[PDB]
């Protein structure tokens, strides 16, 4: 149990998955950024297309909100546990947004504190 | 105030008779200006039911009776005595209501 | 099954906070009897009920225009997993044995 | 009754078909001589809708659902 | 608008929806006394309440 943002981003994305979120692509992403709902975001890196990343950055700079950058972002979406539909299919999640406050209103977790530390410094 | 009424109602005769026995026993315990039971008329309702859903056979209207029987007692008595007399784990099946008008 | 999921999670949360729940089946109602002053479409919740009873997690029962749930250890455990409820909640129906 | 042979008129309808780009280009508009995104569309004071709803300029009629003001270009 | 798209039609004389509740049918309902039970179950639970026949 290493207390760092890199390992707890799996839990933060599990929360963004189960508790609303699912702001894949452009859809469902502007709600958190134009309303200042998300004061800490996670952005896909190593992208061949500057279009989506630059539009996300423009939306963030509309209020100048910082973002979390990690590598191997597809393994995160593999580990979120997105099987669902009882046990039908094995889909994957491309991106998600952490909405309303740094962490949701559900279970209090260590991930909220580690991402507070990451946003602070 | 000395205006308290009790209404008991049931479809059985012997139940009302044992309730009146309870009341006369209470009156035997102490003599009070409690009037006699008021025997309401045996109030009958008729219900009539056809049985053959589709018309096939006789018009045998099941004739059922609902005959409710009512007894009243108006009492001018201390509350404790009649409360002890009445609240004695009354018989099931007879419905008693206390009214203050 | 076409009810927006917020009502689904709300119904599941109130279900586990209360235990079992009742169901009246009719399309002509304007607003739910117990869930009044909310304007919830009944057809969607009915489809959700028949789906969860067809999915094989609460014993399906058709009882004469008025439906109830069938709570068991497996059903409670599955509801806990499906709603991701915290590992501290116990239903109020089992109070004081 | 017998089966109507429901192929002479409307055998069955299919789901709505639309052409959409994987990353939206029509909802956001560029070209306003700014290094960042510029919102040329005037914001509506009605906040009862969603945050992701983009206000559009239509030539005829209104499709909002709750307020539907009246205006034109002239 | 929305009032014609869906639910533009009430029924204020509804007996089918407000039928005998305890079983799943509309017929066999009389609105006195709050019966909400068919005649077959009316008889099946008659003597239980206290019903007797003398006519």
């Amino acid at each position: 149990g290493v207390m760092d943002v890199n390992t707890a981003l799996q839990e933060v994305l599990k929360t963004a998955l189960i508790h609303d979120g699912l702001a894949r692509g452009i859809r469902e992403a502007a709600k958190a950024l134009d309303k200042r709902q998300a004061h800490l975001c996670v952005l896909a890196s190593n992208c061949d297309e500057p279009m989506y990343v630059k539009l996300v950055e423009a939306l963030c700079a509309e209020h100048q909100i910082n973002l979390i950058k990690v590598d191997d972002n597809k393994k995160l979406g593999e580990w979120v546990g997105l099987c669902k539909i009882d046990r039908e299919g094995k889909p994957r999640k491309v991106v998600g947004c952490s909405c309303v406050v740094v962490k949701d209103y559900g279970k209090e977790s260590q991930a909220k504190d580690v991402i507070e530390e990451y946003f602070k410094c | 105030i000395h205006r308290i009424r009790i209404t008991l109602t049931s479809r059985n005769v012997k139940s009302l008779e044992k309730v009146c026995a309870d009341l006369i026993r209470g009156a035997k315990e102490k003599n009070l200006k409690v009037k006699g039971p008021v025997r309401m008329p045996t109030k009958t309702l008729r219900i009539t039911t056809r049985k053959t859903p589709c018309g096939e056979g006789s018009k045998t209207w099941d004739r059922f009776q609902m005959r409710i029987h009512k007894r009243l007692i108006d009492l001018h008595s201390p509350s404790e005595i009649v409360k002890q007399i009445t609240s004695i784990s009354i018989e099931p099946g007879v419905e008693v209501e206390v009214t203050i008008a | 099954m076409l009810m927006p999921k917020k009502n689904r999670i709300a119904i599941y949360e109130l279900l586990f906070k209360e235990g079992v729940m009742v169901a009246k089946k009719d399309v002509h109602m304007p607003k739910h009897p117990e869930l009044a002053d909310k304007n919830v479409p009944n057809l969607h919740v009915m489809k959700a009920m028949q789906s969860l009873k067809s999915r094989g997690y609460v014993k399906e029962q058709f009882a004469w225009r008025h439906f109830y749930w069938y709570l068991t250890n497996e059903g409670i455990q599955y509801l806990r997993d499906y709603l991701h409820l915290p590992p501290e909640i116990v239903p109020a129906t089992l109070r004081r044995s | 009754k017998k089966r109507k042979k429901k192929s002479y008129t409307t055998p069955k309808k299919n789901k709505h078909k639309r052409k959409k780009v994987k990353l939206a280009v029509l909802k956001y508009y560029k070209v306003d001589e700014n290094g960042k995104i510029s919102r040329l569309r005037r914001e509506c004071p009605s906040d009862e809708c969603g945050a992701g709803v983009f206000m559009a300029s239509h030539f005829d009629r209104h499709y909002c659902g709750k307020c539907c003001l009246t205006y034109c270009f002239n | 608008g929305h009032q014609q798209l869906y639910w533009s039609h009430p029924r204020k004389f509804g007996q089918g929806s407000r039928s005998c509740r305890v079983c799943s049918n509309r017929h066999g309902l009389i609105r006195k006394y709050g019966l909400n039970m068919c005649r077959q179950c009316f008889r099946q639970y008659a003597k239980d309440i206290g019903f007797i026949k003398l006519d």
